[PDB]
RNA sequence: GCGUUGGAUUGUUCACCCACUAAUAGGGAACGUGAGCUGGUAGACCGUCGUGAGACAGGUUAGUUUUACCCUACUGAU
RNA sequence: GUGGCCCCUUUAGUCCCUCGGAAUUUGAGGCUAGAGGAAAGUUACCACAGGGUGGCUUGUG
RNA sequence: GCUUGUGACGGCCCGUGAAAAUCCACAGGAAGGAAUAGUUUUCAUGCCAGGUCGUACUGAUAACCGCAGCAGGUCUCCAAGGUGAACAGCCUCUAGUUGAUAGAAUAAUGUAGAUAAGGGAAGUCGGCAAAAUAGAUCCGUAACUUCGGGAUAAGGAUUGGCUCUAAGGGUCGGCGAUCAACUUAGAACUGGUACGGACAAGGGGAAUCUGACUGUCUAAUUAAAACAUAGCAUUGCGAUGGUCAGAAAGUGAUGUUGACGCAAUGUGAUUUCUGCCCAGUGCUCUGAAUGUCAAAGUGAAGAAAUUCAACCAAGCGCGGGUAAACGGCGGGAGUACUCUCUUAAGGUAGGGAUUAACGAGAUUCCCACUGUCCCUAUCUACUAUCUAGCGAAACCACAGCCAAGGGAACGGGCUUGGCAGAAUCAGCGGGGAAAGACCCUGUUGAGCUUGACUCUAGUUUGACAUUGUGAAGAGACAUAGAGGGUGUAGAAUAAGUGGGAGCUUCGGCGCCAGUGAAAUACCACUACCUUUAUAGUUUCUUUACUUAUUCAAUGAAGCGGAGCUGGAAUUCAUUUUCCACGUUCUAGCAUUCAAGGUCCCAUUCGGGGCUGAUCCGGGUU
RNA sequence: UUCAAAUGAGAACUUUGAAGACUGAAGUGGGGAAAGGUUCCACGUCAACAGCAGUUGGACGUGGGUUAGUCGAUCCUAAGAGAUGGGGAAGCUCCGUUUCAAAGGCCUGGCAGGCCACCAUCGAAAGGGAAUCCGGUUAAGAUUCCGGAACCUGGAUAUGGAUUCUUCACGGUAACGUAACUGAAUGUGGAGACGUCGGCGCGAGCCCUGGGAGGAGUUAUCUUUUCUUCUUAAC
RNA sequence: AUGGUGAACUAUGCCUGAAUAGGGUGAAGCCAGAGGAAACUCUGGUGGAGGCUCGUAGCGGUUCUGACGUGCAAAUCGAUCGUCGAAUUUGGGUAUAGGGGCGAAAGACUAAUCGAACCAUCUAGUAGCUGGUUCCUGCCGAAGUUUCCCUCAGGAUAGCAG
RNA sequence: GUUUGACCUCAAAUCAGGUAGGAGUACCCGCUGAACUUAAGCAUAUCAAUAAGCGGAGGAAAAGAAACCAACCGGGAUUGCCUUAGUAACGGCGAGUGAAGCGGCAAAAGCUCAAAUUUGAAAUCUGGUACCUUCGGUGCCCGAGUUGUAAUUUGGAGAGGG
């Protein structure tokens, strides 16, 4: 048989990113001694947007402390913040939004975005349109803080990882329909060449588990199993249930 | 994929059993509904009347306790704390109503419970408690007779559940607190006359073929049976004792008074005639076979098997094959003798077929094998007369007969059948 | 010896229908394997079957052979 | 009158042979005598190599 | 007015539409600089030098690629006048070319066009093809409709030329003077067979099936109801990760990413509909014990090789979930059969179905129109034809008149007959030329599929090694012990079997007496069941440490502990915890071993030290 | 397509002239990129080639011809390619492009004390980029040569000018102005540097057109007539 | 099978650049007027949106009993047709390499080669079946179930002749 | 003495002087490693411990003076030839594969380190430098080296003491 477009995916020669156009990686300030110990303050200078991005991006200029000079940090814009404000970061920042704290400082209820799985991390967690983690609650002993995530999901991590407060800018972006194969096309020529997608049943055997037959349809059961390897993970890759909910 | 986590329970619990000290406000979320839920359930095509159902769609109220039933059930041990009280709740929701529930729920609960025993969150002695109580009320018939009761395959589900649950009790080393305490039931329900003791013959013969209850407590209960009112509990009884028998025998306690109990009770003593011939002819089986596997004595019975001893009576083949399984060397030879004259008067007389002439011979001969003086040598050469009987039944039969008598007895033979060493050897022994 | 038509009908025609007409006769030279010009493999869909690749009791649709200037015959011409 | 009418499994060897440097004891191999008895479909998307009248009839069951 | 450049604006985006070299300015103020004279080369002038390689020509119906001086293909700039909406079509200016084998005739058949009386689809599988319509102004425009369209719907009145009228503007003057362009409406007269006079330029309508649409593909026979699409739904994944690569790697893509995301599938706009089954096959479950149960490891026998037994992970088996998973289509009860009754895929209403637009998609009918046809005729141009010059190819056993016979149903050759006169030109397509599919077979070649066979990458679970320092518990081997038995009756809870009628502390008692299949004292046998202890033997679970190992980050910057210091703080007498001397109205600034204080030297135009800025540490975090 | 003449042994095809037509500014024109490589131009010149011909030719033989501080490459980086250090691999070689390196360049005054922080190289003759225009000239070369007139870079530098005894300029309320009017480390900002469409405005060139000064053409009749020249570069 | 060469055509992505007359319809926003107590409505204008539309260049390649068929051409010519401001067309640079790539999916394309490219070697590869196998004369001279290996089957044998 | 030095380890230099790469590759030393074919089709097998691929040398390379063959009255490094032998043996015990000792011959060749106290004298060696009779010698000076350079000893033996 062919060798099939997910296993061509893994390689990267047309499915690399398309990378010309963004800002800059978007992260927080590294964990330094200020971060650790008080707070330290910076101005954001502009809202800009990043391509294959809904999220809008903030540039946060610092001041660094060990050098006279200025440092310019790239943020995703949380929904409020504006041009000429202040943002403090760090552990005895005040609570308001737009500023970096760790999860042990601040209360349970809160709302807070681009959380560190670990601390150093510089941003993992709510990052896109839209999306929020929830402090459930802390344990001092043992520093640990409880977190909902997106997803519904709650984790525990580390009361020294980081986290900025509100809401990730641009929430709504998916209630509007796109009506037209031409925005989809302008959205993936920025993202990535995964788009279209020919559907599996359409194609010839080599080609697919899915293709072959005098008629359009699948011969088996779409849920794969987890076991499987590398040309025969089709469609459902372990599937604890299936239908409508 | 947060606002559907509540609605998809399949991953609520995959994530509670890694994790469970978060996802405790998710699971207090659930078991509020189903407190709510519970407390519901606690308490035709004329044209006149509403339509009916299909019997496989289901009420939203219900969709929803099937399935945070089996949540909390698998996630109980996660939190002893906020269920100690949940299998009290199953037990008295189902052996208080036993009605106002659909089958689906029932079911559900009742694989709950079991493997609630299986985690020993639950003990044997109080899911008993809960499962027995069922099959008596299942079986009922004015339970079993609503529109859609699933009367049957209730009876069915708890049946195989006591199975299971024994034979996991009884997997290391045997449960003896457990099992002399569900005899009793088995006891105290063949008590009670009217047919309540078929959930304890159907259910000892499964536990006995699967080598369970290996005891002589047990044999007793069908003994019990066996000398019981009801057929069908008779027949369960004598069918164990059956299954060419089984190690069963030997455990018996007084084999003799048990075959002289049965044809009093069932056969002979007031010609009731309540069985049919079909069942008649399995007690003929069980009584002949204990009698000439253990040298019993009763004298009726050979009196007994002549009025059915005749060529014109339903399936003789049957009767007559057990004739000769209740022969000795240990009984007075003249009762057979009557049996034996009876047999040759009425199917190796003149005019009868070859099949006929056939049984009779192939029925005396290996009545002879077990009690060789119980015909004569004048009845004898009347019967080897049909060696070259051009039928080949019944040249086949008497040449067993011959072949039968040259190692016993070969002097009430003639000198043309001692076949060449029986003549030799009476030859030396006659001077 | 001389004539033996014009048309309708493809949810079909191994045929029938109404008209005109003097008449609207039957056949062969191909169909005793296969031979002018014209209607009646590769792609795709529905149906039956098949675990499937695919096949068919089917049905629908679209879908590139291109002489003669040679001999003979025939027709006319030296 | 010396009867009747038509090939891969297993066991055993007095003092059987050998295990090749000699021996003993286990095993193994022999020669004897016994007892038993690897593998399914599809291809019209395809390719290759080869092959392919008895004068017969007519209108009458 | 055309082309082009530019400016300020507006609209569009789940699209917000390169980087670096190079140049400048600003902040800052190290520093150096005038006095009897300096400073400034970002003001003006004056002086010197600027290397290597390319540079012609075509850029195409003859300079490139197609075997070629091949009607094919191949990126781009400039672009006049008239008609006219127009870079359309027609004619012309500048510039360029006048190249493509020629001459004579005008037969058929052809190729490319054109016209035709009356009838108008009688033709034909089929109105194929052709015809007809066509521009602009005005009137007018149905059903249906996703209310946006359909729609140029349809169907009708007109169009020339010439002479006129009216209206539509700018600049200056305290209504006039002056200047200028093509836009429309209207009237009169006039020629006509024709007036969008050539060119140019929609045929329309009533319905059906189908896919929503725009778009995409089988280069070189299939452009479509196929693919894609937006929309719809499902699944996996919280980074120690999901999906996918790589021989390996201190290796990689998604990922400059983080659930409004990435990956994987199916369906295929909107509207309407969307009922039930987890028996089967798949998928899944942090699913007990028992069963199956590899290697290592353990025990027993033996002189040993070896043999046996026990233990034995995952997986299987077992039982729970799931159908916008493949399947599939009823349920229950009473005695596979047989009787019974519920069938909730019920139209919610008798307004339940009268249902767009788009399409080189498949189909029928009508108007209009015609040489499709009756029924053919005529004309034009290039060929054919003849001539000068030039000059191939296919095919070719040998050849070339017919009939009958034999014959593989079938002769140009053989037999018997009919016949038969040179050499030849133009035509024709009957035959010969003379060069197909379909069917079958190989124990074939390849492609594809599957619980066909043998294997395998990958993945998964177990053992060993890497692998070191501590502790606490549970189970088992193995011995030594200790006790036990309710189906019923019987004084009583009878493993069972065999001997029988006292050793006697008591003569309690054992025998003789019921009842029971079996009879109990007393003493032996050998079955099961449950518990007590650990010489030892082992196995297993949990937990601690860091230096191996592993992961990540950085500018390897602030780590760990301190009567630290100074504050409070609440104590039950002395602590324990917080803080620390550092920063939160504001789109500013923060840099020259840091000023100051203090000790010493030198008096210089200034140097050095402590402190400002707590101490220690063989761990960058 | 035609007529005459010339050339020549020979002319339907060559040259000139006289006619008739064509491309008709989205050209049969004038220039370029890729590719080609002397095919460009001249002088001789016909054996073969230009499917007829040939005195002709992109043919044959022999020569000539391509001039740059300002046009380009060169330089920069784009997607990307790729060494080193290190790590794999039996190995040809692979990974990866700042990595887990002691990766080097500035100051002050038997070398003593300080400061800075960072990755080879390649990659566009349509991207970015310092600076030249006119006229004339050749058989064939030109934004390259000749003449004339300018500009950019870099370097040494003298004079004048500006400033200064209030040492490193004045004016203007201000927006800001001028011939100039010191400025190391370090830092910051800007330019380079950017989509597409719609219409509106402004400019250049072209189109159309009038008076006048010149030349050509028509004139059978008419036309104060039809056509044509009257231009102004960088700086 | 082993080891190597190719993205100058073509498929797809990325980078940097370029090209695309004249008309028809007339969306949001906006101006005025009329009717309103006001929600708001009606009329006339402005404006210039659309993966709209007619239709050039351009890209494609529907139909013709079309021309040609050893053709100009190993896919061309003519007329007719689809589309024509965008999922558009395109140059150069760059990336992906063979049981591999790319694929809006036809088993399509990958240098006239694709249901597995091209080059060389192993290689005089090999079954099966076909075709052919070179001078004269003399003498002798056949054969077709007779018996069998898992039925065809390639065979092994009886008999015949030298 | 918070100074001054010695050693160890790791670096830098366009430091002084040398050295490796690549070609050829008939033969030679290793590594890696197929299929066609032949077996009935075919997994063992055969083709084959072959071809292709990689590394590395020389005029020859490799091997080589026994941890050998043997079972004899014992031979006596290695290599090659004749023979052993198409044998012993291996193998769906099938296709097929397949050595060795002995004997005759060609050529002939033996040796070296570590492990031992020079301990009454590191006696050893590279380099730099000045001369010389220059494929090298003498002197002198930095250095290597006792974590061991020379002599002496290599199992056949051998050493020390006499």
């Amino acid at each position: 048989g062919r060798v099939i477009r997910n296993q061509r995916k893994g390689a990267g020669s047309i499915f690399t990113s398309h990378t010309r156009l963004r800002q800059g990686a978007a992260k927080l300030r590294t964990l330094d001694y200020a971060e650790r110990h008080g707070y330290i303050r910076g101005i954001v200078k502009q809202i800009v947007h990043d391509s294959g991005r809904g999220a809008p991006l903030a540039k946060v200029v610092f001041r660094d402390p060990y050098k006279y000079r200025l440092r310019e940090e790239i943020f995703i814009a949380n929904e409020g913040v504006h041009t000429g404000q202040f943002i403090y970061a760090g552990k005895k920042a005040s609570l308001n939004v737009g500023n970096v704290l760790p999860l042990g400082s601040v209360p349970e209820g809160t709302i807070v975005s681009n959380v560190e799985e670990k601390p150093g991390d510089r941003g993992a967690l709510a990052r896109a349109s839209g999306n929020y983690v929830i402090i459930i609650g802390h344990n001092p002993d043992e520093n640990k803080t409880r977190v909902r995530l997106p997803s519904g999901a709650k984790k525990v991590i580390s009361s020294d990882a980081r986290g900025v407060i509100g809401v990730i800018a641009g929430g709504g972006r998916v209630d509007k329909p796109l009506l037209k194969a031409g925005r989809a096309f302008h959205k993936y020529r920025l993202k990535r060449n995964s788009w279209p997608k020919t559907r599996g049943v359409a194609m010839n055997p080599v080609d697919h588990p899915h293709g072959g037959g005098n008629h359009q349809h699948i011969g088996k059961a779409s849920t794969i199993s987890r076991g499987a390897v590398s040309g025969q993970k089709a469609g459902l890759i372990a599937a604890r249930r299936t239908g409508l909910l | 994929r947060a606002a559907m986590l509540p609605t998809n329970i399949i991953l609520l619990q995959n994530l509670v059993k890694r994790d469970p000290e978060s996802y405790q406000e998710e699971f207090l979320q659930q078991y509020a509904h189903y407190e709510s839920l519970r407390d519901i359930f606690m308490l035709g095509n004329g044209s006149s009347t509403m339509a009916g159902t299909n019997g496989t769609t289901m009420s939203t109220s219900t969709s929803q306790l099937i399935e945070l039933v089996g949540f909390v059930s698998q996630v109980c041990s996660c939190f002893p704390r906020e269920t100690a009280n949940f299998p009290s709740e199953l037990k008295q929701l189902l052996l208080e109503h036993h009605k106002s529930l659909p089958f689906e729920l029932k079911e559900k609960i009742l694989s709950c419970l079991t493997m609630l025993r299986n985690k020993d969150v639950i003990t044997a002695e109080e899911l008993i408690q809960s499962l027995f109580p069922l099959l008596v009320a299942y079986s009922s018939h004015g339970n079993s007779l609503g529109v859609n009761s699933h009367a049957k395959e209730l009876r069915k589900i708890i049946y195989t559940n006591l199975i299971s649950l024994l034979k996991s009790c009884n997997t290391n080393g045997k449960n003896q607190k457990l099992n002399k305490s569900t005899q009793a039931v088995c006891f105290n329900l063949l008590d009670q006359p009217d047919s309540q003791g078929i959930w304890a013959t159907k259910l000892t013969r499964e536990l006995w073929r699967r080598g369970i209850w290996d005891d002589s407590r047990t044999v007793e209960i069908m003994t019990q049976a066996a000398l019981h009112q009801d057929v069908k509990i008779v027949m369960s009884g004598v069918m164990f004792f059956l299954d060419l028998n089984f190690s069963a025998i030997h455990l018996l306690r007084d084999p003799q008074g048990f075959a002289e109990k049965l044809f009093k009770e069932h056969l002979s003593g007031k010609t009731k005639n309540k069985f049919d011939m079909e069942q008649k002819i399995s007690l003929m089986q069980l009584l002949s076979r204990l009698i000439g596997t253990h040298k019993l004595i009763v004298l009726g019975i050979y009196t007994f098997f002549l009025k059915y001893l005749t060529p014109k009576q339903r399936d003789v083949t049957r009767i007559m094959s057990a004739c000769a399984q209740a022969c000795h060397d240990l009984v007075p030879p003249e009762v057979i003798n009557v049996m034996v004259r009876k047999i040759a008067d009425e199917f190796v007389s003149d005019g009868v077929a070859n099949e006929v002439a056939a049984a009779g011979i192939n029925t005396i001969r290996e009545i002879c094998s077990r009690a060789p003086l119980a015909i004569d040598e004048i009845l004898l050469q009347d019967l080897v007369e049909y060696k070259g009987s051009k039928a080949k039944g019944v040249n086949m039969a008497a040449k067993s007969l011959i072949a039968l008598y040259r190692d016993v007895a070969p002097e009430m033979l003639k000198k043309k059948d001692r076949g060449k060493n029986a003549a030799m050897e009476v030859q030396e022994a006659k001077k």
